């Protein structure tokens, strides 16, 4: 393929996001597209350029004088933004002629901005049984990151932004359950590096 | 948009499928993908007045087809369990113009129908603590035990669908990683303010769809046939 | 490997001896001062009659004829096919003349210049490209009275060919001289009869 | 008339209900650089130099052909089945080189002014078809809308050859013989 991007990426919210974009071997009548997918979604186109810049409602294309590279600016990132944006040549090539060739992309990350960050591990009840429990790791800053547990019997989730419109908050939390005995809310999150202050409530 | 169906499929190995596809109107090209963990999103072919044009690296078992009205249709013959994936469908104006995707037919293709089960769903109350420490209450909502991954997971606030506050996870966990066919757990956070928590009459159902064997296929199982259907779990506010 | 393009057409605004009817879709790229004047003419053409056409000067498409008033209003509200029609003035016409500028306006192919009878008739066959000048001198003295030139013919096969003939009258050491001027020549070829 | 040092055709795009048949080729300075087989899916260029260093994919073409097929339904349609005039052809023959004895030439038959492009161009030989050792351009655009064609015959000048082009069109009441002056 004729482009490359970098695999990952971080954008704190609310900025700009700027990925870059290499295609070295481009030709003069082969246009550069962006696409970005959302989780499980279908791809959604962005914009495409062939060498002038280019603004739609949803970004700008930078395309350099030499059209060997470009830059995907995204305007005021949200959470809805996360997701693996794909640069393509839509290249001329006998055969494939305007082909739509997807590759690894960049994984892009918009962190949420947690301003009074109150890292806590809390259990809940199961709402119909009472030997049944889970344990939830919430309020935590988002440089913080849920490593998976060691146990094949200890399930863990990753990290999950919600959005409380209504009270402009946001916070992210991460699942814990098990039913090892051993197991409990002191423990569930021993294999991340959870922060010092963590309130660990009785 | 473009529209794609069926949405979830469940086939078995030597088995074939059959996924249609609709583009936007007026849109006269059709291009056909296949997304998995694996290999990625990968090109099948591409249609335009009735006939194949540029073609990818798939073996024959991978045909297709368009129509005058240029909607196209997709076929896959001696179903193999790699080719379990989300199959997507895109169209363009012309052939060339700027191509527009569907959201895809999940086809998961399984050694035996007794691999499919639906989920347990169990929603967990807010601790005291979380209460008194933040004024805030978050529910937890827990699907195991289904497979495949055909799940949309909702919450409902006194008979209404809310997305505020919400956040489930984006891809499921598997409760055994060593199996292929695994059955799965998700998870899915609820965060009301704690006044709206210790409302006795607000209830809080966590609604799991699941979507599974139709009703004319044949099942042998001593359990229940793991049909299409909807599994919830219900709290009620309540004072402390 | 990489493929040169050509104009893509846009599509009508229908959905879905022996009478016969014709479709044309022309391409058009005009070049001058080598890259320095590009201009891009798509031609619609139903049978003989051209009625709707896309200038690069003008930057839309245009009816010609009341046949494509449908079309060219059509044309003009789908934002791609509007802009991908304009960017052929690069991907098509500037793109396709650097390729040009590698094979065939590099190409010189060396004119064979004859003479065979009074009436004198100088052969210029076989060059490339169609840029060429022939003059008739008599004894160091070019002909300016009864030459009759044939127009440049075009073989078809990347050759062009002229002839150009002079009426004569031979005298004692009259020596006559067909100068054949080309861009493959550094000096003319004169051929002598006498 | 557009005034410029080059035109190029990149795309003389051509679709009729005869046959139906169609074609597809570039040209530049009114020389045709390649056609589309559309039958075969193949790029035919016209010279060596382009064989080697030139490339363009036949799907492009098969597209384009394809797009005028329903182009060409819309407009019969909306111009209330209007259908082609037939022109008359005008024939012209000569040879490549001046002739010589013994010397192996190129006779050229220049059939100008054809529309609708469809078209038979034969030789004669002591009115005897010649169904070998010739060859044919493809139609070749003209700023009228009208096509012309050169058919190519290769023949070794003898003592007693008599060639003639025969051509024949619908605008033709009967077929055109062009007799071979040898000049
Ligand atoms: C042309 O169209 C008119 C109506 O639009 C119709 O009356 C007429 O018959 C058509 N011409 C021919 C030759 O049928
Ligand atoms: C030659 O072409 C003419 C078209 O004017 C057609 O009428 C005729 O049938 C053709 N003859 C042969 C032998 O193909």
């Amino acid at each position: 393929m004729k482009t490359t991007q970098p695999p990952s990426m971080d954008c704190a919210e609310g900025r700009a996001a700027n990925l870059p974009c290499n295609h070295s071997t481009i030709s003069g009548n082969e246009y550069v597209y962006w696409y970005r997918q959302i989780h499980s979604q279908g791809p959604q186109y962005i914009i495409h350029g062939l060498k002038n810049n280019e603004t739609n409602e949803m970004a700008s294309l930078i395309i350099t004088e030499d059209r060997k590279s470009s830059t995907l600016i995204l305007p005021h990132a949200t959470l809805r933004d996360t997701a693996v944006y794909y640069c393509i040549v839509r290249v001329a090539i006998e055969g494939s002629q305007g082909n739509l060739i997807f590759g690894k992309g960049t994984k892009l990350s918009v962190k949420p901005n947690i301003q009074n960050p109150d890292p806590a591990v809390y259990q809940l009840r199961d709402s119909k049984s009472s030997d049944k429990s889970v344990c939830l790791f919430t309020d935590f800053d988002s440089q913080t990151n849920v490593s998976q547990s060691k146990d094949s019997d200890v399930y863990i989730t990753d990290k999950c932004v919600l959005d409380m419109r209504s009270m402009d908050f946001k916070s992210n939390s991460a699942v814990a359950w098990s039913n090892k005995s051993d197991f409990a809310c002191a423990n569930a999150f021993n294999n991340s590096i959870i922060p010092e202050d963590t309130f660990f409530p009785s | 948009g473009v529209t794609q169906t069926p949405r979830y499929l469940i086939k078995t190995r030597g088995q074939q499928v059959t996924l249609s596809c609709s583009p936007i109107s007026g849109h006269r090209s059709v291009s056909w993908y296949q997304q998995t963990p694996g290999q990625g999103l990968q090109f099948l072919f591409e249609y335009f007045s009735e006939t194949q044009r540029n073609k990818g690296n798939f073996p024959g078992r991978f045909s297709g087809r368009q129509f005058s009205n240029s909607r196209s249709e997709m076929n896959v013959s001696t179903l193999e369990l790699g080719d379990s994936a989300l199959y997507l469908c895109a169209s363009s104006l012309r052939r060339g113009d700027t191509i527009y995707f569907g959201e895809g037919s999940w086809l998961t293709v399984v050694e035996d129908l007794n691999k499919v089960f639906p989920p347990e769903v169990a929603v967990f109350e807010p601790s005291e603590a979380e209460i008194s420490h933040t004024q805030k209450a978050t529910l937890v909502c827990l699907a195991t035990g289904f497979f495949p991954d055909h799940v949309e997971l909702s919450w409902w606030v006194n008979g209404k669908e809310v997305h505020s506050g919400v956040c489930t996870d984006p891809q499921p966990l598997k409760e055994q990683p060593a199996l292929n066919d695994s059955r799965y757990a998700l998870s899915s956070r609820l965060r009301v303010s704690a006044t709206f928590w210790q409302n006795p009459r607000n209830h809080f159902r966590c609604q799991v769809q699941f979507y599974g064997l139709s009703e004319n296929d044949e099942w042998t199982q001593d359990r229940a046939k793991p049909v299409t259907q909807i599994v919830s779990a219900e709290a009620w506010g309540r004072a402390d | 490997g990489q493929v040169e393009l050509g104009g893509g057409n846009a599509v009508e605004v229908c959905k879905g001896s022996p009478e016969d009817f014709v479709y044309q879709f022309k391409g058009m790229c005009y070049f001058t001062n080598g890259t320095e004047r590009v201009r891009l003419v798509t031609r619609y053409i139903y049978n003989r009659e051209e009625y709707a056409r896309f200038d690069s000067d003008v930057g839309v498409y245009r009816a010609v004829t009341p046949l494509g008033p449908p079309a060219a209003e059509y044309w003009n509200s789908q934002k791609e096919v509007l802009e991908r029609t304009r960017a052929e003035l690069d991907t098509v016409c500037r793109h396709n003349y650097q390729l040009e500028l590698r094979t065939t306006l590099q190409r010189r192919v060396e004119p064979t210049v004859t003479i065979s009878p009074n009436l004198l008739v100088c052969s210029v066959t076989d060059f490339y490209p169609a840029q060429i000048k022939v003059r008739w001198f008599r004894n160091d003295q070019e002909e300016t009275t009864g030459v009759v030139s044939t127009p440049l013919i075009r073989n078809g096969d990347w050759t062009f060919q002229i002839l150009v003939m002079l009426e004569m009258t031979p005298q004692r050491g009259d020596v006559y001289t067909c100068h054949v001027e080309h861009p493959s020549l550094q000096n003319p070829i004169i051929v002598e009869w006498r | 008339d557009i005034v410029a040092d080059h035109v190029a055709s990149y795309g003389v795009n051509l679709y009729q209900s005869y046959g139906p048949s169609g074609q597809y080729s570039h040209e530049f300075d009114g020389d045709e650089e390649f056609y589309v087989d559309l039958e075969r899916k193949e790029t035919v260029w016209q010279l060596p130099l382009f064989r080697r260093f030139r490339r363009f994919d036949p799907q492009f073409a098969l597209t384009n052909i394809a797009v005028l097929k329903h182009n060409l339904n819309c407009v019969i349609k909306r111009s209330n089945s209007t259908a082609a005039t037939n022109e008359v052809p005008e024939v012209t023959v000569f040879s490549k080189s001046p002739v010589t004895l013994g010397q192996p030439n190129t006779l050229i038959c220049l059939v100008d002014n054809i529309f609708p492009p469809v078209v038979n161009i034969t030789w004669l030989s002591n009115g005897h078809s010649v169904t070998e050792g010739v060859s044919e351009t493809s139609f070749l655009s003209k700023s009228d809308h009208s096509f012309f064609k050169i058919s190519y015959l290769t023949f070794l000048p003898s003592a007693d050859e008599i060639y003639d082009c025969k051509v024949e069109h619908w605008g033709l009441d009967e077929p055109l013989l062009k007799h071979w002056e040898p000049e």
